[PDB]
Formats: structure tokens, sequence, C-alpha cells
């Protein structure tokens, strides 16, 4: 063909991943409807913060996808305990992610999987939001979703208590419990069920009422939790200033239309307060 | 969003003319192939595009009795891979009849319409054999259609500019009192914009307009004022001037259409047979 | 280094389109359906529908092939 492949990268349930000669090759119901979504969403989408779709490919009903080889992601950066995050560090992965998820939300269009391991870092320090596979458009007054999208641990709680209409906020939830992540270096809100990712929630944020979230009884599974206090932010991030906690209040609130949207998330104090974000090119590498 | 999508940047095209030399291209270089694989077997461009109509109105007619009822954006994206796939290709080489099927089926998947391919054939009125061959045939086809489409899948429809059209209208444009009055005329001529190669030519927001002028037209309601202060074009005149010639070929390509004749479609249709019978 | 926000500089070759949250002020919600209860709970809103409509009416209306 013409890529020459050059090394196993991964696999996974509708696809495997090689690096080839350089970029990253993605290899009765026909063409997988994940790998046509992909496409579909990818050649309309151009933004430094969004994986790029270079190529695309197949033979009868199997297809292949190429797309811009990526160092690392969030995960491992995370996840590595010899790498300090500093706040720099932090509000330059933010601002990047939330640049890219303005972008997409502009086109209107929820990536609906964001996590860690789905926010990649290639070798110029650039974030770009990748795994498109769950992506979908919004903003459509009949176009019923399922609310069993995003990772458990970054689910926001109205999708836990079954909304199929949503925006944004269960992207910017997602970008909340990312933000944690990188704050703790751990999992935020680690459950490991939906009634354990919705008490974990408020266990630690405090059980949200009407004056909250007006209409949280309407939600068609939603079930009334004890009443927790909740642990102040401050108290869960004691190396916070107060616009980050702001941001994180933001991003947190249970309300998904009072939860800050990306453009407003990027207008906050905190990205325009001192210090400013790392340059790409000096972010910690794994 | 339109304004940088795939379907401005590649796929509307600047004349009629580019048109007709793409289709000649492909019917010409069919022809080459062919000879050089070996004459009144062959197909002339136009009665191409003759058969490529009576087709694009079966593909419509499958569509529109398809259960579960299928959107009418699915329905739109299918007609638009339709006239896509046969801008660059002939239909002696590939079969406008499986070709018709396999842009409903794909269109179903990229417009997220969830539909099982069993459930996808027994809309089929064959046999149980003949709907298996049938999926097996599209399974075969839906990569080549892909590939034709230079995986460009998403297909921005006229129908959402339409409906904010009427919301802007509604909201911003009292003088007409009612512009929900406006609303089946101009779809009228919306489905009479779809036969033609509008949708390759010119926007949808421009198609939606059109067809809501002529429509206000049709019941006597002069209303250009929308378009001169509304929308603010009386600071532009070099804009609006071009909108009114945009929509103005708009309306001369819907009057000058011809549909295909039944004879005529039936004589194609034993060439295109014939054709399909060997090379 | 600072950061400084920079809205996108995106060219629909269409009229302005108002922004989301002028829709209400403006009139434009009481022609779109109303959000259910349980729509609101989730977060969609009618003014979403309604911004999406506009946008896509207006995007590319003076655009030349
Ligand atoms: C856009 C996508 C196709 C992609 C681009 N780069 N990339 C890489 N690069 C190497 C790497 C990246 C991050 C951390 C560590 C190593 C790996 C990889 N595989 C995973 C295995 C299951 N799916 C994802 N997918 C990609």
């Amino acid at each position: 063909k013409r890529y020459e492949k050059l090394d196993f990268l991964g696999e996974g349930q509708f696809a495997t991943v090689y690096k080839a000669r350089i970029v990253a090759i993605k290899k009765k119901d026909g063409i997988n409807r994940t790998a046509l979504r992909e496409i579909k969403l990818l050649q309309e989408l151009s933004h430094p913060n969004i994986i790029g779709l270079l190529d695309a490919f197949g033979h009868k009903s199997n297809i292949s996808l190429v797309f811009d080889f990526m160092e690392t992601d969030l995960e491992v950066i995370i996840k590595d305990n010899s790498l300090v995050l500093t706040p720099s560090h932090i509000k330059a992965y933010m601002l990047m992610t939330l640049q890219g998820l303005e972008y997409l939300h502009q086109h209107w269009i929820l990536h609906r999987d964001l996590k860690p391991n789905n926010l990649l870092l290639d070798e110029n320090g650039v974030l770009k939001l990748a795994d498109f596979g769950l992506a979908k458009s919004f903003g459509s007054p009949n176009r019923a979703y399922t609310h069993q999208v995003v990772t458990r641990w970054y689910r926001a709680p109205e999708l836990l208590f079954g909304a199929r209409m949503y925006g944004v906020g269960v992207d910017m939830w997602a970008v909340g419990c990312i933000l944690a992540e990188l704050l703790l270096r751990v999992p935020f809100l680690p459950g490991d069920s939906d009634l354990d990712q919705l008490t974990r929630i408020f266990e630690t944020l405090g059980t949200p009422t009407e004056e909250q979230w007006p209409d949280m009884c309407s939600l068609p599974d939603y079930v009334t939790f004890k009443s927790f206090p909740g642990i102040p932010l401050h108290h869960i991030f004691s190396a916070a200033g107060d616009d980050l906690l702001d941001l994180i209040q933001g991003l947190f609130l249970f309300n998904p239309c009072a939860r800050i949207t990306a453009t407003q998330a990027l207008k906050m104090k905190y990205f325009s307060n001192r210090p400013g974000p790392t340059p790409g090119c000096q972010l910690p590498r794994p | 969003m339109y304004h940088n999508s795939s379907q401005k940047r590649h796929w509307t095209f600047s004349s009629e003319e580019q048109l007709a030399r793409l289709r000649a291209d492909a019917n010409r270089k069919f022809r080459c192939k062919a000879v050089a694989n070996g004459d009144p077997v062959f197909l002339e461009p136009h009665e191409e595009m003759t058969l490529c109509k009576y087709y694009e109105k079966r593909l419509l007619e499958f569509c529109s009795v398809f259960k579960p009822a299928m959107p009418r954006s699915v329905v739109g994206t299918a007609c638009m891979y339709f006239k896509r796939f046969y801008l660059n290709n002939s239909v002696m080489e590939y079969h406008p009849r499986i070709i018709m099927l396999t842009c409903a089926f794909l269109a179903c998947k990229v417009d997220e319409f969830n539909v099982s391919s069993p459930q996808f054939v027994g809309n089929l009125r064959e046999s149980p054999l003949g709907q298996e061959k049938a999926l097996e045939q599209i399974l075969e086809y839906e990569l080549l259609l892909i590939q034709q489409l230079n995986f460009h899948l998403i297909v921005h429809n006229p129908y959402r500019p339409f409906e904010g059209f009427l919301i802007d209208l509604k909201t911003r444009y009292p003088i007409l009192e009612n512009p929900e009055i406006l609303r089946k005329t101009a779809d009228d001529f919306l489905n009479r914009i779809a036969l033609t190669d509008a949708y390759l030519l010119y926007t949808p927001s421009q198609i939606a307009l059109t067809a809501i002028l002529s429509s206000a037209s049709r019941a006597g309601i002069t209303m250009e004022s929308y378009l001169s202060e509304s929308l603010m074009l009386k600071e532009n005149r070099t804009c609006l001037s071009q909108l009114l010639d945009i929509m103005k070929s708009m309306r001369n390509l819907v009057k000058k259409y011809e549909p295909p004749r039944s004879e005529e479609v039936a004589v194609l249709k034993q060439k295109l047979e014939r054709c399909h019978s060997a090379e | 280094a600072l950061y400084e926000y920079q809205p996108l500089q995106i060219e629909t070759y269409g009229p302005h389109v108002p922004e989301l949250e002028m829709l209400g002020r403006l009139g434009y919600l009481n022609h779109v359906r109303a959000a259910s209860p349980q729509d609101l709970a989730g977060g969609y809103t009618s003014s979403l529908a309604c911004h999406r409509a506009l946008q896509d009416a207006f995007s590319g209306l003076f655009w030349q092939p």
C-alpha cells in the first residue's frame, strides 16, 4: 500500500492502531459505524486541537483511517510519577482542550468521550481531542441520544440520571473531571457502577437540590439520594488558587445549563491570570 | 457547518458546463475502458443523465415508503450521494439500481438513522433471496460509493436553513404576517429544486431562500424588503444583485428541467441492461 | 507570556447571526418549540435549536462557487 507499516501501537474493539510512514493507521452490517462516524466528523473539522484525518481507505467491508501520529496522551502524563504537573502545565492542557472543545461546540458536535487517554499530545506539545467514535452532532430537537455515553468516571450527573437530550455540559463535566485528575493525579470520581458514580459525585460535591438543579426530578432515571454536605472545593484542592477553584466550580455545577461552556471557561480569569500557560514545546514528555 | 464544509469546498460547482464536462468525461472514460477490454450498445451522456434522473426518482420512491420512516435529512443525503457518484461515474459501469440502494444505506449510516441490514433490505419488494442478493451487492458497493464520494459524507441539506429562514421571517419580518402559509409551496419548489443540478451548484441557504421567495411570489406577496432591510443587503448592492441573480438562475434551472419520458427510459433501460450483460 | 481570549474568526459568508443568549430577548424563541422539563434538566434549551437553525439559514447565503 501507500503506507510503510512500522510498529504496533494498540488494539481496540473496532480497529487496531499502528505507526507507519509519520502517521497512525486505525485499521452483514457493512463498514463499521464507528469508523464512518469518525470519517464523517473529522472531514468537516479543521482545528489545531482536533486530531487531523489525513487519509482513509479499505477493502470490502473492512476500512482503515489515517491520522497524524501522536506521542502521548494525558492519561500517561497523569499516571507518570516523575512528571511534576505545575500550574502552568495544567493551564496549558486545559487551554488547549477548551479551545478544541470550543471549536467543536461551535460546529455543533459533542465529543461525548472526553477522558485523559482521549486527549493526545504530539511531539510539539499540541493537545488534540481524538477518538471521535462516540462524537455526535447536537442542537437538533429530535436526535434523541443515549445516556450510556462518556466513561463512567467522567460521566456527567445528568447522563447518570438518564438524560436523552443534552448539550455541551456532558463534555464540560468531563473536562472538569479531567482537571480534577490533573490536580490530584488520580481519578476524581472512580465509581464501580452508575449508582456508585452518583454516590461519589454527591458525597464529594454535595447532594444537589432544586436550587442548583430545578428539574432534576424530571430525568427518567433520577433517584433520591441521601443529603450529603459535600467536601468544600478548597478542601479537595489545597494547592488551587481562587481563580482555579472558580473554574472548577463552574465546570462542576450540577445544572447543565448553568455549567460553564467552553467559551465562558476560556474567558475566565484563571486563564488570563498569572502564570501564563506553558508553551507546547516546554510541556513535559512522559 | 456549510461555510467550511466539504460540500462547499469540493462539491459546489461553478456552472452546468462544469457538470456536463465531468459527466462526459466519465462516459468517455468508460467507453475507452470498454473498447480496451474488447457501437450502439454505448450510452450517450444525455441518455446517462436521463437514466440517472429516472433512478433518482426511484431512490425518492424507495426512501418515501421506507419503514421505519426515513428522516428527510437521510433522503436528502442519499440523493446527494447519488448525484455526486454519477458526476464522475457512468451508469454502464456501475448500475444505478444498486448504487441508489447503496446511497440509501450509506446515508442511513451517516445520518445516524440506526437501521439493521435485514430491516433495510426488507423494504425492497423482492424475494427473500432477492433481498439477500441485494444486501450482498450493497455491501460490495458501499466502499466503492464512499471512495467515489472522496470520503465526504456529511451533506448539508436545505431543510434546516429553510426552518431557520421561517424563524427569521416570523421574528424580524412582521410585514409578512404569517410565514407558515409560505411553507408547503416553498417545500414543493424545494422538491423541484432537488430534481435539478442546483444542489451541486448553489448553497443550501440560497436554495431554501429561493424556494421561500418563489413561494412568496406565487402567493403575490413581494417582500424584497426582507433582503434589503432585514438581511441588510441595501448596505451592499453588489451582494443584493448577486443573491437576486442566483435565485433567478435557480428558477431558470427549475423551469427548463425536463422529466424523463416513459418510452425513452424504457429504451435506455434495455440499452443499460445490455451494457451490464457483459462489460 | 499571558493568555487573552480571542473569539474564533470563522467567515460564514452570510447575514450576522444574533448571539445565543439574546435570542429570547429578540423574540426568536417565541417561534421555536419550548424545551420539556427533561430537556432543561439534561441541559437542552429551545435556544440551542433556534440558534442552530438560524446559523444554518444564514451560512453561505452570499457565497458564490
Ligand atoms: C488518532 C489515533 C489513531 C492515534 C494517534 N496516535 N496514536 C498513538 N500513538 C502512541 C501513543 C499515544 C498515546 C499514549 C501512548 C502512546 C497510539 C494509539 N493507540 C491507542 C491504543 C487503543 N486506541 C488508542 N492511537 C493513536
